[PDB]
């Protein structure tokens, strides 16, 4: 009833999903590092 | 066969190339197997999937 026994099919349907988040949060840490006023003012005046 | 172009033009032609891909979901046409321009087509994505 709380846990589902799931099949294969979908474990793998679920790990994929959370290799597209996974992916996609570090991309977002790295355009708001990137996007981030400190970032922009440290390389314009390198 | 493997060859090289300038560094510019690598850049500039992969980058290129990728946003003509994902602004229009084209299907692009190579010649699979990782030897001269289909390497280049597979830097410049791999320069593609770290960004956008």
């Amino acid at each position: 009833g709380l846990k589902l026994f799931i099949t294969d099919d979908e474990l793998k349907k679920v790990h994929d999903f959370e290799e597209q988040c996974i992916e996609e949060y570090f991309r977002e840490k790295d355009d708001r590092f990137n996007s981030s006023n400190d970032e922009r003012i440290r390389v314009t005046s390198e | 066969q493997n060859f090289e172009l300038q560094p510019k033009l690598k850049q500039v032609f992969g980058k290129g190339l990728i946003k003509a891909a994902m602004t229009t979901g084209a299907w692009i046409f190579t010649g699979g197997v990782n030897t001269g321009v289909i390497r280049h087509v597979g830097d410049a994505l791999k320069d593609h999937a770290s960004k956008s």
